[PDB]
């Protein structure tokens, strides 16, 4: 019958209409938390050769590449 | 690599040269990260007492509670 | 067909009714056991102060803010 | 900063002025901390003898297991 | 969008403010529902230990089975 | 849509399937080693009270109860 | 706290009362520990000639590499 | 609900008590669950070495690739 | 099991042994994997230095940000 059709498409309707919420946040948060441990992890090779008194070309950073640019 | 140059360009170290100076490691967002936060920074940064901080220039909602500030 | 929207809708209902697990008590605990170092992290220095014999004003402490306001 | 006054509220020392008294590092939750444990406390405290040990006034289900009464 | 203000008149948010109230998320029907169903809610309310439930007016026939409560 | 809520539950399915390494080790060796440092810090107080010649009753130890029995 | 008598009993010392015997420091696993670790224990052994050594009980994978005897 | 009673008579745990032996965490369907699967169970077993493995008494035919043994 | 041999057979790692090799973690798909990426491998290498990075051979559409080299 017709009228169960039209009920199918109103059902496809109402499904493809549903409110998604703003994702963005979820994944930019992440993000900056990830960036924010792996910035934070340096502190102990900085501190350390603050305290030791080297210089700046001499301080070895045991730095990796990070796929986040920060 | 080193504090003087590091092996990525999103990596930065201002590195202390006397006792009133503050350090400071500071990553620009880009390559894999989010278009929205693509050129945004964020910053520790440590007093010449030895205090560390946490500063970043990212909208307010994507902050996390530790760098809120 | 119907049927197969009905069992759609069945489906997005028995998902929409996942059991939460109640996670608040993961995030109370590492809020109190990070708390806990950050207070035993002070020991060091108020112990040094007793056996030195130095008075409450005299007494140097390291400390920096903390986000939780223990 | 010093035993006396600290640079957080939330942060007290108890310091000893005698030989027969105790001393103690309290810690009040909040700020970042849950809504559930928003003004619950957290102590260290040191017997004249020497002994450091840890007290909190939180729910048990939250203490580890270093702090269980 | 924040929980005290949200988007739409048809979302409420009751935030608590201590550790002894309950927090929770009111969606009321209208615009494109169907009449019979114009002005009845659903609410999402979680317990101070921290356990979501769900309820709703609606009657019987139209409950999913996880909001039968 | 279906097969868009099949595809969503064998992705759950899949998710809920992730392999669990053995963190027994990792716990088990950490409360050993501060067991082995804690012990480990008797040994100054047990030498001086051997080459002292003091006798066990009259041997002071700064123990202290350590949450863990050893 | 003395050798004699330990404050708890998961800790017990054996004391040398002649120059040819050798000192211990054995504790017990418990309480706190894990379950599988439960009754095992780890000595610190002092021969007369005044050289200390660690030996455990538990299994190879849980020893760190000073007591691997 | 704790470890040696629940809230809900559907799920049940075994717990260790030595460390000879395992961990289990053990779910009846009912009510909401399907004619079909209506008694079955599925089961969470820990080995006392510490591995996690999952097992089922529905048929193959409704069984996910990871309880799949 | 052990770096030697694995009690599983899509999983083989490489272990130095004279200081000046790389290490390798790598694992082959199949079993429950789909039939497209069915023999693919997907590796973690560690240079001698000590630094750690993530390469497959799957298809381009199929990697994650991660392991896109």
């Amino acid at each position: 019958t017709l009228i169960e059709l039209m009920i199918v498409v109103a059902i496809i309707g109402i499904l493809a209409a549903i409110a998604i919420p703003q994702y963005q946040n979820y994944i930019a948060k992440s993000q900056v938390s990830r960036v924010m441990s792996e910035t934070g992890s340096l502190k102990t090779v900085i501190e350390t050769c603050i305290l030791d008194g080297k210089t700046a070309a001499n301080c070895e950073l045991g730095w990796t590449n990070s796929n986040l640019l920060g | 690599s080193t504090a003087a140059v590091t092996g990525q360009t999103g990596l930065t170290i201002t590195y202390p040269a006397s006792a009133t100076e503050s350090a400071a490691i500071q990553g620009t967002f880009g390559n894999s990260a989010a278009i929205k936060i693509k050129n945004q920074t964020l910053t520790w940064t440590r007093t010449p007492e030895g205090a560390w901080s946490c500063a970043t220039t990212v909208e307010a909602k994507f902050k996390p509670a530790g760098c809120a500030s």
